[PDB]
C-alpha cells in the first residue's frame, strides 16, 4: 500500500520482525540496546523525551527462536539461535523498540512514501 | 504499517544509498523513491542487478528469492544516469 522507505548514507540499524504477543499481529523492531549506543542517549533519557516510541520485553529465548524462523536472516546474521537456551531457573530478556517513521528520522535515516500502485 | 519483513538493500552508482523497504515493495516504488532524492525523472534512472536492467513490477522479495538466496544482507543493487 503506502510503502515507507528508510535511506542512509551510513549502515542502517538491523530490524527483527516479531510477534511479541499471541494478541499481536507481527511487526519490526530495533534491539533497544542498538538502538540507545546509536543515539548515545541512555534509557531513562529517551524513554523521558520520547515517550510515544513503544518498547517492550521478551524473553532471550523466545526472541532467538522467532529470529531463527526469519528466511532473510543468514546464520551468520541471527543474534542468537535455536541451541541458545537460557540456563534453568533463569529469566533472561531482551529490550525491543518498535519500528516506527519517527525513532528512523530521530536515528539519522530520511524516510520516504511511495504509493503508486503495485 | 511497515509490518511485513524489510530487506536491507545497498544502492551502487554505475556510470544515502543504504535503504529499507518491505519486502513487498517494488522495483518501480524503489526508482520513484530514487528519482525523488536525486531530483530527477522516472525516465532517466535505472535500477539493475549486476549490471542488467531489472523489471518494474518484480519484488524486493522476488530478487532477493532469484538472486540472493541465503546471501548476507544488504542485497546489492545499482542504479544508473
Amino acid at each position: 500500500d503506502d510503502f515507507m522507505f528508510e535511506l542512509s548514507d551510513k549502515p542502517l540499524l538491523p530490524c527483527y520482525n516479531l510477534q511479541v504477543s499471541v494478541s499481536r499481529g507481527p511487526c519490526n523492531w530495533f534491539l533497544f540496546s542498538d538502538v540507545l549506543k546509536r543515539l548515545k542517549l541512555s534509557s531513562r533519557i529517551f524513554q523521558a523525551r520520547f515517550p510515544h516510541f513503544e518498547i517492550t520485553t521478551m524473553p532471550k529465548a523466545e526472541f532467538y527462536r522467532q529470529v531463527a524462523s526469519s528466511q532473510l536472516l543468514t546464520p551468520a546474521e541471527r543474534p542468537g539461535g535455536l541451541d541458545d537456551r537460557s540456563p534453568p531457573g533463569s529469566s533472561e530478556t531482551v529490550e525491543l523498540v518498535r519500528y516506527e517513521p519517527d525513532l528512523l528520522r530521530l536515528l539519522g535515516s530520511e524516510v520516504e512514501f511511495q504509493s503508486c500502485n503495485s | 504499517q511497515g509490518t511485513r519483513e524489510q530487506l536491507n538493500l545497498c544502492l551502487e552508482r554505475l556510470s544515502n544509498k543504504y535503504v529499507r523497504c518491505s519486502v513487498r515493495a517494488e522495483v518501480r516504488h524503489l526508482r520513484r523513491v530514487l528519482c525523488h532524492r536525486l531530483m530527477l525523472n522516472p525516465q532517466h534512472v535505472q535500477l539493475l542487478f549486476d549490471n542488467e536492467v531489472l523489471p518494474d513490477h518484480m519484488t524486493m522479495k522476488q530478487i532477493w528469492l532469484s538472486r540472493w538466496f541465503g546471501k548476507p544482507s544488504p542485497l546489492l543493487l545499482q542504479y544508473s544516469v
